[PDB]
């Protein structure tokens, strides 16, 4: 089967380009069209254009022509596309995906995980991280205060704790920063026995913060 | 591609450097016309420490040679040289060897019992060569350097011009 | 060349053909219409992709430096090197540009195979409903409208439906 | 796929048919009956061994140890040795792989060729009296019987025997 | 014998006709005649020649001796070269005998190609007024003159002229 | 012209197995398909099987399935049929034959020489041998005894007696051991004259023997 | 060597400058070095004398 991954989160200023590479993992997609597609926060699905490797051929939307080149390594399995001048306006979660065969008119069955593109005044920050402490169950987390841009990951004790995990989507200040909280439910009886630590992982600050919650 | 000689300006003082041999006739005794046997001033004198040096100052690199003698006897040694032990160093930037000569007897091959082996070694533009010597040494009289390029070949039949 | 198709008996190609190698261009009553054919072109492309993928295949084989740019190695050893070195930039040239001649002549022969299998085809659909002109073109003898071409084009265009009509025009 | 025969307008092959390469599926008044040709049969396994017999072959070219198992030579002839046989080991690798995947490549399109040439003969055979379904058949437009197929199988078949029969009977 | 055409169901070529590799050989009511396709023949041929201008070539890669026929090199260098040496000569005869066998194939099925060319532009001039008989040949079902055959082979040769009269028979 | 040689005969212990080989010379077989046959001492041609190696086919008769392998090898033109669990039902004479195509329906038209295969309790054993000791014409010779396997060659004075000779076929005895005569019909003049001696060569053991035979 | 890989081993011979400086640091008379494993057996002599300055 094959699966599309596309790279990480984007912070870019205004004026600047990125470019997001979607890599086809578990074989070739070099015989297929892939297509590049945004989605404006709140908005609807948007073609930005396509590339097709071997059969020779890139097309691009006439509203984005100038702005965007996609393009193509058949020997890496990956797609690019690489968007300047960028605005407030291009703010929005890009995708690659497949098209059932060479060309754009078919469906697209395959997708991507999504990139983010934030175009802002604001600078990177990494999180403070605080611990939220604790019958039959307990909820005991994390806080994670004051980052940007977008995404934070929570695990807990090393990804070793799955169950009764609730990461609760970010709140976005009148600062221009980012909270969230993790709590984990869990039973009272394993409190003076068991060790909860949140590892709290920020990629645009390179931040890693492993904190202990006590009771 | 051929070869252009040069002198290496090498000059000698109160040692003879004329020493020739009945093996290269040329009108009686020789010697090779690019090399010069240096020899102890009277027979069984002692040879003087000496150090020549030569610096590549062309823009191509040149090909030094000397050669080291092995008299026939360790009699012939000393009477050309003088007595005890003899070493010759030869140094330059990419090179550093010393050679001690091993006199005694081997059969005669054109009437000598002693033997010469040349060694050679490729001076690179700017550097320099320097030989130290207290005799059983055959100095360079001129270095070589290349022309430019050709091909060699071994052959046993005739050459044409003719044809191409 | 090898088959006759292209840079044969069809005259040229048709750069009007964007989202295709192989289509259909027809002519009847109601007008004329240009679609590119599917099955054919995936078909060309997919023996392309499959020769790409062949080639740029990367070599898993590590080499290590016999030789020393900084000092040069021994003079004899070093012109054995050499001369081996460069014996392996004869076989590898000679490899290289064999094998990229070959597989054009065979990426081409391979498009005028495709073409020629279209051809052949849809010749056989027909039956004797129309005829061979000879440049890549079939004369309906009857009248047909454009769903009719739609099932030529999709493969379902029945012959005996249309026979006894487009045979006295004949 | 050169031709467009096998894995082409025929569909499919017959595992039931035994002995042959190639071969007659038929329909008519009396039964059904199957037999393999040999002519194109043999035509296609002869060039297939033809193959075989040059790539088989033993290279009468003898090579000696230039290197030593037990006590390792010095080490930098050691180190031109071992470069020198591994650039070897890639020539060689990259002519099996590259000899090995054209052999397949034409022997399927022989493959392809033959059945292509028995097809475009037996159509020939039967000038006006029967039409390409394309499947891979002939509908024959007159009743024909048992010793009439052979005659087709064994190219004697004439045609203008039964012309005008067929004929009319296609109108 | 990829096509079918030579040494298929053409029987055999024509030892008379010198003045091409394809041609035709025509019977009605005048005479016989003879005479070999230009177009097609020269297309062949310089296939041919462009192979040919591709293995004729000359290499412009220098080699120099690194051995010794007078005076023997050291014996251990000396069996390095000569091993060596002999692994190219096995690549190299490698290479030439299976380009050679190659290029052959290739020849012959480019002729084999180019009749089975010529035969079926013909077919498709005529259109309906003769028949495929499948020894190479054309069963004409309408009388026709010499200068009728001229206007099949340099290919002007039309066919809704005799239709109607070739098709009663 | 091809040929099919076959490998030599073979001296066998019931339940062993035996493989023959059938070599094609001045030409390859591998185009066709060569089966074998088999000739019980006193009856009839009997099918075991074929291959068509590069058809890719090997068949058997139903009579053996199991306990025959027919194999080739298409490198050395080489065909093969090894029968295991040999019994004495097995002595008899296998023939390799080339059918007209690469099926088992055609005329076969090329033969091999045969293989004689026999299954016997029977150890090497060289002859004993004996005088038979003597009106125009006289009729003398040498008995040959109790010897393992065939054959057995005799000659008259070194061979220098070619006239008058019958070397009868042997008798195999119940023992497992052959013996067999040889007489030579000779002018009873030249009796107290001529010396008559015959030379039995056994190679199996290795026996040779002269011996004279007188009035 | 009682590790479990193969171990590499150096060592020099020093050319003094002058005779008088070798027997200075080691003594007079001839010296000899030698060197032997399984696999190796090798001797040097030092060779004292004048050589340029470096």
């Amino acid at each position: 089967q094959v699966q599309l991954v596309q790279s990480g989160a984007e912070v870019k200023k205004p004026g600047s380009s990125v470019k997001v590479s979607c890599k086809s993992s578990g074989g070739t997609s070099n015989n297929y069209a892939i297509s590049w597609v945004r989605q404006a926060p709140g908005q609807g699905l948007d073609w930005m254009g396509g590339i097709s490797p071997i059969f020779g051929s890139t097309a691009y939307a006439q509203k984005f022509q100038g702005r965007v080149t996609i393009s193509a390594d058949i020997f890496s399995n990956t797609a690019y596309m690489e968007l300047n001048s960028l605005t407030s306006e291009d703010t929005a979660v890009y995708f690659c995906a497949r098209h059932g065969n060479y060309y754009y008119y078919s469906g697209m069955d395959v997708w991507g995980q999504g990139t983010t593109v934030t175009v802002s005044s604001a600078s990177t920050k990494g999180p403070s991280v605080f611990p939220l402490a604790p019958g039959g169950t307990a909820a005991l987390g994390c806080l994670v205060k004051d980052y940007f841009p977008e995404p934070v990951t929570v695990s807990w004790n090393s990804g070793a704790l799955t169950s009764g995990v609730h990461t609760f989507p970010a709140v976005l200040q009148s600062s221009g920063l980012y909270s969230l909280s993790s709590v984990v439910t869990v039973p009272s009886s394993s409190l003076g026995t068991q060790t909860y630590i949140c590892n709290v992982n920020h990629k645009p600050s390179n931040t890693k913060v492993d904190k202990r919650v006590e009771p | 591609g051929g070869i252009d000689k040069e002198t290496m300006g090498f000059t000698y003082s109160g040692i003879r450097t004329n020493g020739t041999t009945s093996a290269c006739r040329r009108s009686g005794s020789s010697f090779y016309a690019e090399m010069k046997w240096l020899l102890s001033n009277t027979d069984n004198a002692a040879f003087p420490q000496m150090t020549k040096s030569y610096k590549n100052t062309r823009k191509d690199p040149a090909l030094i040679i000397w050669g080291i003698h092995h008299s026939g006897s360790t009699t012939e040694q000393t009477k050309l040289y003088g007595s005890g032990n003899k070493l010759i160093t030869v140094g330059s930037s990419n090179y550093q060897q010393s050679f001690v000569p091993s006199p005694g007897a081997r059969p005669q091959v054109n009437g000598q019992s002693g033997r010469i082996d040349f060694h050679w070694l490729i001076l690179n533009p700017n550097d320099t060569v320097t030989f130290s010597f207290n005799g059983a040494f055959i100095a360079l009289d001129r270095a070589s350097f290349l022309r430019g390029k050709s091909m060699g070949i071994q052959s046993e039949v005739q050459v044409d011009a003719n044809c191409e | 060349g090898l088959f006759g198709a292209i840079a044969g008996f069809i005259e040229n190609g048709w750069e009007g053909l964007i989202d295709g190698w192989y289509g259909f261009r027809h002519q009847n009553a109601q007008g004329e219409g240009t679609a590119a054919d599917y099955k054919s072109t995936q078909s060309a492309i997919d023996q392309i992709t499959g020769k790409l993928n062949r080639l740029i295949e990367k070599t898993n084989q590590q080499f290590e430096l016999i030789d020393n740019e900084f000092t040069e190695v021994e003079r004899q050893i070093g012109n054995v090197i050499n001369w081996t070195r460069d014996s392996m930039t004869e076989v590898w040239s000679y490899n290289a540009e064999l094998l990229v001649a070959m597989e054009n002549q065979h990426t081409i022969d391979l498009a005028d195979s495709e073409m020629n299998k279209l051809y052949e085809r849809v010749k056989r659909q027909l039956r004797e409903n129309a005829e061979e002109d000879g440049t890549g073109c079939f004369e309906i003898f009857h009248k047909c409208d454009d769903d009719c071409m739609a099932s030529i084009r999709n493969n379902t265009y029945d012959h005996s439906k249309y026979r006894e009509e487009a045979i006295q025009n004949r």
